[PDB]
């Protein structure tokens, strides 16, 4: 509610693999799911999956089945999610949002700072 | 997976103009669908949550309006600060598309 | 009446309500079909088409009874003509010879009774516009053929018009127990499953010899039978004497179906939507939870993925196009 | 056995009685069933009509199985007589290959699996023709599609003929409780519907999953449950121990029909006729009424209306005589 | 679950098992039946063949919505495309148009539906191989005519799709009880005649009003209740308590039907095969003895006929051989 | 069972009836049923019928059942067939032989003695 | 009434020289059937009395076996003692139906 910062941008070569975070505070972590969300500089936004971290059920999307992979530390109030195959194509800003409790509460009440991805040679 | 159909890609409105963005889903979603703001460096920002309820901190200027397939964003007095991207979403199946966002600019 | 309110607190939801007719003694009309068409007796180019239609026709009713180019041209256009009318009349009487004891009757044959006057068919035969509706739906207006006559080609079939008195004012509502919880244990009611409401009275029914309709219940008697005195009781609102068994080894309904809409318990398991997988709201203000397709076209409550319904797209009959 | 006098004085009907019949496991035959005939081997415009056959039994049978003045009027003549086969096949095996799965058998296809000799299906299935005459009504002769050819085009359908055994001297009677008036007070008596009676020995029987048919019961297998010497005793003659309740604050029978007789409460509620005003009245001595066509057309019954099985005039299908 | 051997120690034989699927809320799809085709542009030998086309269109649709050589050869061609269309059509279709208001879909519907692919059928309404056989052979797949019109001949027939719902291991027992002798005398055990098993979970249910299928039980809610301790317990294994009336001056079943196989009480009455004559030999072992169409195709117990299932040859269709 | 001997041969008259005999011990004689076989020299031999002395059930070949009836003593442990309208067909063997108890043991361990009834002038 | 149908109608062969005589019913008697040993001037003695099973007091040159539809006696070692009539037998069904026979000499 009141922080969902992220750790700052990285470089990794293509091929390798990635770990994000994002700290929220002001809330209970446990209730709420934490989607991540995909934004391309140029093209616009794209969903990634979403964790819940009181109970650790995960949903993904197709394209990022094998791309994206979460974890939920609930003891320092840390998400996380691992990305994997890298390329140039999966350069790009990923942003943590606090999905509501239930189902018909997918909207994005508040997002992350904003770091980037940077795969290169 | 659902697609997400929002026009314009771009929209021009001057200051006290009256300004509307619509989007619509492939399918049915019911009243879920929301409204994000985003602009250079920042975080989109959530402005319309439901299909005719406005969020928390939201200035009255922004209001929304919800048909079987038609939603729509109005902007009502148009001032300054309202120029960035304006994405449309929608959470009735897994996995949430987001519509192809709106670049406003102040004249 | 019935206080449905402090009856969904115990788990019973409502059912599909339904109004109570009795079936009477069936009008019967008698549709003879003259099975041969009234061809011309000039006997110019017709040649052996007459015998392959009797022949034709000897094939159908023995078992019923048992349980030149112009020349060609002429041949050929009777030949087609007659079995254009056999299969239009196999269409309207067809299931009737296919079973000539006890078989509901085509809508044509129903339409033919009365010469396509509907207007006609619903005074004399005293039916009210529900009636014809739920008589049709329950494929409750049979035929049989009682005359088969293998010299001049025709049978007479009964078609038995069932007379559906309807109760003054009787109402037979499906009582749905679903489990809820209650003291942190899982309870479930036992109260019978369809219920006679008809005004201050209450009375048990054995629907089961019945035929359930949408809209209404034919019985061919009254199956009502009385109430005691304590399960009136629970019906008029008075729950706490209501029977009420623990669900411990045994299975018990946790969902209840109505009108398209699930009633849940989602205080004994996880109930999510599929279309999601993300659980549903849910409030202490009721001891059972309710879905809609408006909110999931499929829910998922434990492991049972239930369907709320879902309309997919129309697709047009393939054939040939043929000309 | 069963003492209808004074069961009548407390409001038990005689209803339908039926002989008790048990379904043993059914005798099997196969009919194969050549969908293209045995044509000649001429070659005059014949290839063009036999593709067009073949790939209009393809749209029939894959659903089962996936589950140049005389060269046209040779073309036409033979396209049509191929077209009236398929019509009859259509007519014969159509239900079987609508449904490939447990669909009932045509009484047409019943004959083609013993030639058309009934007397040679009643003796070597061991029908009676009661027996026979029962299954037909009660439509439990099925058929199943086992075997779909696509090269050649031909199936083979399954007929199963249900054994039927009848319990000798073994009826379910059918017991219809209604309504009487005894000590100023409407009562009435609660008894089971349906009664196996054979001999001495009068049994309860669930006949809900048994095919109920006018003249039989057709039972999958034997659901014969003891009396209790209570009840045996009430259906013996001594019907002052009879389970009856008063009929305050529920609904109760009033009526009952029976084989075209209407028998009524009258004391309790009043009765009268459409034809004419109160044309029915009951004494004190008795306790029902027995109302029936020769009496009143359209009998009134407190509220409750009741028309009996007047016959209609017959009516003749109509359809042009294309000639 | 069940202790089978000592349950045949007083009676319960072992019945049919069914697993349980729920019937939840039908997946729905249009089929646009243009019942016209696409006819030729030529209008010299057209026109009165398409009149009459369109009457014996009026003769089947009114019912439903209401509730020169050359120039003749060509005429008949196109007279018997249309004829062939509509056979055809009133093939796949024509039950709907018989039962408007709910039929079951021909398998050909059902493949029309999706395009003749059952790999789209199974994956578009989540159907296993089990699933799509037992609605096929329970007739569910149901249709209604939603839109008929006049100006331009065409249908709109709904399909409803049941999306079924299999308990994960959920199983419907059923318990057939057969008299057994005991201490000189013979009993009967009274147990429901069918009970759900689920894990350790045992459950009365009253499938009256579900669908039976060879192997699955399709109720459209789920009817389970709690089961008595002492069911349970007896059912468990502890037969020692089971219900058990003596069968004197009532009938009771001697005889069950298990799949093929006849259990019988060869005790009380002296059971023979009416193919040979001589009795059937029993171990002190076994307090029902056991019969197969391997032993015995007809066995009579008592005065009783049991048939078992004898398989008489195939034979053809009988065609007329029309060419 | 030890032995099902027969009584003596024999030569009748055309239409006369004859009692054939098969005095059967060593064994509970009212339980095994006792059979009657036939046997002609041109086709082989034939089953006439069967007797259960426990009881009187009998059983018989439909080309022979009027020509056959049996009877058992239980009380003399013997079994016999009574011929009626003896014709020239009859001039062979008749053989009895125990059977089983039940059915599916229609099998005959034991055979009497071979017995020649001659039908002759 | 079912048929019993034994072949050959005459067999020869050595001493010591295994011998199959078949028979087969027209209609299925499933194990239920037996073979009969005879001599001239002698009472038959039961060999096979199901058709996988010998009698009591056989020898084990005696054999037989049911195929899937057609029944089957064999004698291991054949010898002089062995020789005379042997008739197969069927006892599902009344009547009881005894084959022709297979007359067997010593070569």
């Amino acid at each position: 509610a009141v922080q969902l910062q992220q750790s700052g941008a990285e470089l990794m070569r293509p091929g390798a693999s990635m770990k994000i975070s994002c700290k929220a505070t002001g809330y209970t972590f446990s209730s709420y799911w934490i989607d991540w969300v995909k934004q391309r500089p140029g093209h616009g936004l794209e969903w990634i999956g979403e964790i819940l971290p009181g109970s650790g059920d995960t949903n993904y999307n197709e394209n990022f089945k094998g791309k994206a992979a979460f974890t939920a530390d609930t003891s320092s109030n840390t998400a996380y999610m691992q990305l994997t195959s890298l390329t140039s194509e999966d350069s790009a800003v990923f942003y943590c949002a606090r999905g509501g409790r239930y189902h018909g509460q997918g909207f994005f009440d508040y997002w992350g700072q904003g770091t980037t991805l940077t795969v290169s040679s | 997976a659902i697609q997400m159909t929002q026009s314009p890609a771009s929209l021009s409105a001057s200051v006290g103009e009256t300004v509307t963005i619509t989007c619509r889903p492939s399918e049915n979603v019911h009243i879920y669908l929301a409204w994000y703001q985003q602009k250079q460096g920042k975080s989109p920002q959530l402005l319309v949550y439901n299909a005719k309820t406005l969020a928390d901190g939201v200035p009255s200027r922004f209001s929304g309006s919800a048909s079987g397939t038609q939603f729509s964003l109005k902007i009502n007095s148009l001032q300054p600060e309202d120029f960035g991207s304006y994405y449309c979403q929608h959470f009735w199946s897994i996995p949430y598309t987001f519509g192809g966002g709106t670049k406003l600019e102040i004249k | 009446i019935l206080h449905y309110e402090k009856l969904s607190k115990i788990g019973l939801v409502k059912g599909v309500t339904r109004k109570y007719k009795i079936k009477s003694n069936p009008l019967t009309k008698d549709i003879v079909i003259k099975m041969i068409p009234n061809v011309s007796n000039m006997s110019q180019c017709t040649g052996s088409v007459m015998e392959n239609y009797k022949t034709r026709l000897n094939g159908i009713l023995t078992p019923i009874k048992g349980a030149k180019i112009s020349c060609k041209q002429t041949e050929l256009s009777l030949d087609l003509a007659l079995s254009k009318y056999l299969s239009d009349l196999l269409f309207v009487f067809g299931p009737n010879l296919q079973d000539p004891v006890s078989n509901s009757m085509t809508i044509q044959a129903i339409s033919q009774a009365f010469g396509g006057n509907y207007e006609t068919l619903l005074r004399t035969l005293g039916y009210a516009t529900e009636d014809f509706d739920d008589l049709l739906e329950s494929d409750s207006i049979t035929g049989q053929i009682i005359y088969v006559d293998l010299s001049s080609y025709y049978i007479i079939v009964r078609v038995y018009f069932p007379i559906l008195t309807e109760i003054q004012q009787a109402y037979i509502q499906e009582l749905l127990p679903v489990s809820f919880n209650n003291d942190n244990s899982e309870w479930i009611s036992i109260v019978p499953n369809f219920i006679l409401v008809r005004n201050t009275l209450i009375s048990n029914i054995e629907i089961g010899f019945c035929l359930i309709t949408k809209r209404s219940v034919i019985c061919n008697q009254d199956y009502a039978t009385p109430m005691t005195n304590n399960m009136r009781e629970c019906l008029t609102g008075s729950t706490e004497k209501c029977p009420r068994e623990l669900v411990v080894s045994s299975h018990v309904p946790r969902f209840a179906l109505s009108n398209g809409v699930l009633f849940a318990n989602c205080i004994s398991v996880t109930c999510q939507c599929q279309t999601t997988g993300r659980a549903i709201s849910q409030s202490g203000e009721q001891t059972l939870l309710m879905i809609d397709n408006t909110t999931c076209p499929t829910a998922v409550l434990g492991n049972v993925i239930i369907s709320l319904g879902k309309y997919l797209g129309s697709v047009n009959y393939n054939s040939e196009g043929i000309a």
